[PDB]
């Protein structure tokens, strides 16, 4: 029986030999996770005098 | 394409009846699990083939199961470049007002020559079908002296063609069946082989299996067939093309002594060794060049020039007296069918 | 390896030396760096290393340290003189995987450039069994294990594994490459016949009475398991005697005349004709 | 798609090999090269090695003429091109790639080159598919998948001058290679339900889904693909199948 | 310096930490290499007698 | 969900059951999740009264 | 892949799957054996696929004998499977593939393992990020949590960085393992901005403290900065007190009543300890 097995866990599929493996073992979600900028509370309180 | 690293990979699907087809799907004609699932594989032995035939009875059942396999090939690109520098005085005070044109032309000519040499070296290193002249089995055993010097012979060309026919490398030319002009000859060549200038005299002195001249010059069949660029003649199954910049492994052979009958040698670590020369066949679909941002070309040169002046006036040169010009590129190949690259290694006469 | 860098103030010549090297031409030691780089081996080189080392030394006096813009940063006037051992480079790497079948000879070859000559080669083998570590291939029975080329004659199912070659230069710098060997195995074909050689067997009572003569057996097809051989039918005891050990039949003459020996493996039979002369 | 293509390619190759094996085993006119009288005596060493010779081909033609095997090709009477040769070959011989160099090194009765390359007579006559040249009476066809008897010859030793051998029971033995002539009306293929063809493949494929959902697998997760056929031949004139057994060079 | 390095050889790029790697270290050429069917020379020679 | 049903009759008549007296119904599916921001999943573990 | 035996009663049509060392005396015939976690496809097959494969090679008129289709045991709807073998071992909670921390923080690994034969033992190992380093058993005597399912490495330094592995074994000796890479993030120590003395002021009594004195301890600010080597820059008035420093501890002994000071330095920063001596 030709089985997919678990290529991601080191268990090759029945079709892949010693010289081969799966070209695509996962799908890449191209929208990355990012963190928002930290808030500021003291900078707004600052008035400025020109130097 | 960009953003995929530097490597290209491709699958190769093996046939069922092949010794490379190693799998655990095999069940023989009696229903028992067996170690191989490719039947008799690449065997041509009658006895072995008979014992592994997929015989079937009227009851059917789970008998004669087979499996398959595939292989992955790969290739990658590499980075190259060089440059030169000049001063303002080297331009303004020089007698020749056209010096920079000469220098740029020579830079580009050198770049093209280097790329050609690198491609040739890679093709020579990637050959899957390598044949050694004489009784040699490696570069280090290629010898020009002794009882059997490693000189290419008629039988070596015959065997190279035989091997290329067994592995099903497509032919490149058709036979020439002759003309009515007196003194012409018929040509049975079907493949193209590349050699250097140093081997041609040895080929022109070659004898066939019966002591006659094996090499046929182009004038003897130019009337009936097209002559390829750089062709010098034909021997047996090969049309010989002389490459002006064919490369060789200097001093890579066996040690040379006073017995040297006249073959070429090089000094290696203070010791004399024979040179090894290639005879190369480039089969169809054997390889491809990896083109990164080359607009469909195998290669692309990037030229960056800055002349003396404010363009080079800087914290390191407050006066802007120096300039430079550089060239860089990427190159790589992907060998798809290494067995279709055939090679003969031999010594060459002085 | 760690490369020491010496700088000469008056000539703007930076000399790269082995860790144990030295100069006596007035050059001062400016620092050391790893070549090849430990984290980016193929992204930087000696020029970058020397530039980085020089960036942190005073232009007024290379012996002292300084910060920008009072440091040595104009590389266009700096000449790098290389006197350290050339970097060890693997010219011809081994094929990551080699596929073959039982009974085939396999050859591995590696080409290495650079380093301090002479180079030494040491091959290692790791079986596919669990927990198996790399073990040196003894160079005694296999002399090729000491050279850049390794030849393994008539590989078998037990030869499958990972083969590695370690190349060391005179300075002890090491570079290695590895390859996986896959040996295709197939079921042995069933014995279709036994072949006897010689057959017929010619004996002389005068010459062969003491030692007799031997017949060897082989299976067809070649590589089939012949099994255990036995005599099914003895020769005529008035003409010859016969004994079998392994795949060898020994036949001794008794008196002139023809006889036969039938040998079997339990499934196949072969008749040896025996001709006895005076 | 790859797997189905490979399955069909294997099936056709297996059928070709089986037919070739049957034709080789059915040969009635068998000739042994050198002094060999059986497979076990085929040897590449000694004073009279079992290598095919020009006289062997002449005698095979003689035997085929005595039993009146019809000729297959007509002689080529030449063309007006220079460097062309006339060909007297009237029969077709099938050999493997291993024997071609041996046939190319063959000498005729006067010590000259007996092998004629196709380019010397391609203008005057049609070149057959796979033809590599001709020797006096036979036009040589190289078969890519020509079979042989591995290790079926005599025992080889260090005196082996360069002929192929196979390991048999731990000992090296010489290979035996066939040179086969398939005469007209020699054999016929038994076509059972093949619709006039010699063979017919029946391919059954069931894919995963409700097609394979069953008491043994309620989910139908598995499929399969099988190929089967019938084959047989009837040897009518075994003497019209001529065979030469010989060693081949490395 | 942020270096690409050589991810295929186990040399991670500077941007990738202990728990990250390049999503695409190679480009897949989707046209596979296949061998043709072996030739047949004896099958065309066979005459057919219906069973 | 993928539902497969085969009612008794010709559809299930086979050498195993020549009369086709039995049927079956099965249901199967694939499932998984990807955790993007694990810290935003908060959990308190505690005992509970009888 | 523990090997499991299979036995088949022909009358009840019951297949009992037992352990290799197991037996049944009910008229069941051994029909073969199979590795349960299959050795090549461990998660693509189960006990059912193994019993179906062993029973296809046996006769439907006498399971003790072998047979081929169509006279083999091949309808599994009529066949039951009675498991009497140890359940398969299953990592229910695997270790994270990588844990990232900073120096001084406690880390905790935890595995949950189902199946097997009780009792399940545990053995934590550690490989260094060093060269040619091999997994080595974490001292279960020093750290008593390395013999349990939850390992706890308190205050992890840079040396802790490396691969942790747990090995869970059943009473039969079947094992299963899980591994985690620890990354221990490191920051350059802050520079010393000041030295702090405690107590300061130091109160001494000539009556009570003349023999042993009292001690002042020094610390650096910010916390985790390297205080360096401390020395006395200025001794106290010898008519009022004496002072000695060892490591980060100053010992001060009274001589006579009255106030004095000790100045301690690390070569870059200074701290003054006021010393008040009473009768």
């Amino acid at each position: 029986m030709l089985n997919y097995n678990a290529p991601t866990d080191g268990q090759k599929s029945s079709i892949d030999g010693a010289n081969s493996d799966q070209m695509q073992t996962f799908f890449w979600l191209k929208k990355a996770i990012i963190t928002a900028r930290k808030e500021q509370y003291f900078m707004p309180l600052a008035s400025v005098t020109n130097m | 394409p960009k953003h995929y690293g530097k490597t290209i990979k491709v699958y190769e699907y093996v046939p069922l009846l092949d010794d490379r087809n190693i799998n655990d799907q095999g069940i023989d004609a009696s229903g028992a699990t067996i170690v191989n699932g490719n039947l008799y594989g690449s065997s041509k032995d009658i006895g072995n083939i008979t014992s592994k035939l997929p015989l079937l009875t009227e009851n059917g059942g789970r008998v004669n199961r087979v499996g398959f396999t595939r292989i992955a090939r790969e290739g990658s690109i590499h980075k190259f470049g060089f440059f030169y520098e000049f001063t303002q005085e080297s331009i303004d005070f020089d007698s020749d007002d056209g010096l920079m044109e000469h220098l740029s032309r020579e830079l580009m000519n050198g770049a093209t020559q280097i790329t050609e040499a690198v491609l040739q070296k890679d093709l020579l290193a990637a050959a899957g079908t390598v044949l050694y002249a004489g009784a040699a089995t490696s570069d280090a055993t290629i010898t020009g002296e002794g009882s059997t010097p490693s000189v290419v012979s008629y039988k070596n060309l015959m065997r190279l063609d035989q091997i290329l026919t067994e592995n099903r490398t497509p032919t490149q030319t058709t036979i020439i069946t002759g003309s009515r002009m007196i003194d012409t000859k018929v040509i049975g060549a079907t493949r193209v082989m590349y050699v250097g200038s140093e081997l041609v005299p040895e080929l022109k002195a070659m004898k066939d299996l019966f002591g006659n001249k094996a090499f046929i010059e182009t004038q003897h069949y130019a009337d009936a067939g097209t002559i390829m660029n750089g062709e010098v003649g034909s021997i047996d199954k090969f049309r010989i093309i002389q490459v002006p910049e064919m490369l060789h492994w200097a001093g890579a052979g066996a040690q040379a002594t006073g017995a040297n009958p006249g073959y070429r040698t090089s000094m290696v670590s203070g010791q004399e060794h024979y040179d090894v020369y290639p005879m190369l066949v480039v089969g169809d679909d054997s390889f491809t060049s990896i083109g990164f941002q080359t607009d469909g070309k195998s290669l692309k040169f990037t030229v960056m020039t800055k002349m003396p002046g404010k363009e080079t006036a800087d914290r390191n040169d407050p006066y802007g007296e120096t300039g430079f010009s550089s060239i860089k590129w990427y190159y790589g190949i992907l060998v798809k069918r290494p067995e279709r690259l055939a090679l003969i290694k031999t010594v060459a006469p002085l | 390896p760690v490369l020491k860098v010496m700088f000469h103030k008056d000539t703007n010549v930076a000399t790269v030396l082995d860790a144990s090297g030295s100069l006596s031409d007035g050059s001062v030691e400016v620092g050391t760096f790893h070549h090849p780089d430990e984290t980016y081996p193929d992204s930087v080189t000696i020029y970058h290393g020397v530039r980085d080392l020089l960036y942190k030394r005073s232009a007024k006096d290379p012996s002292q340290t300084a910060s920008y813009p009072n440091n040595i940063i104009n590389m266009q006037v700096i000449s790098i003189d290389m006197k350290a051992t050339p970097r060890l480079i693997l010219g011809t790497a081994l094929p990551r995987v080699i596929s073959t079948i039982e009974g085939k000879d396999v050859t591995w070859h590696v080409d290495v450039a650079g380093g301090k000559a002479p180079l030494t080669y040491k091959w290692q083998f790791k079986a596919n069994t669990v927990g198996a570590a790399f073990a040196d291939i003894d160079s005694g029975e296999n002399p090729t294990a000491k050279t850049a080329t390794l030849i393994n004659h008539a590989v078998t199912a037990e030869s499958a594994g990972t083969y590695k070659v370690i190349v060391t230069d005179a300075n002890g710098t090491t570079i290695e490459s590895s390859s996986l060997l896959v040996v295709g195995v197939q079921e042995p074909p069933e014995v279709a016949s036994i072949v006897a050689y010689p057959s017929p067997l010619a004996l002389s009572v005068a010459d062969d009475i003491t030692d007799g003569k031997t017949v060897k057996f082989s299976s067809l097809p070649a590589g089939s398991l012949i099994g255990t051989l036995s005599i099914k039918t003895q020769p005529d005891s008035g003409k010859a005697t016969a004994e079998i050990s392994g795949n060898v039949l020994t036949v001794k003459p008794v008196a002139a005349g023809d006889t036969t020996v039938v040998v079997t493996n339990g499934t196949k039979e072969v008749t040896v004709t025996v001709n006895v002369t005076e």
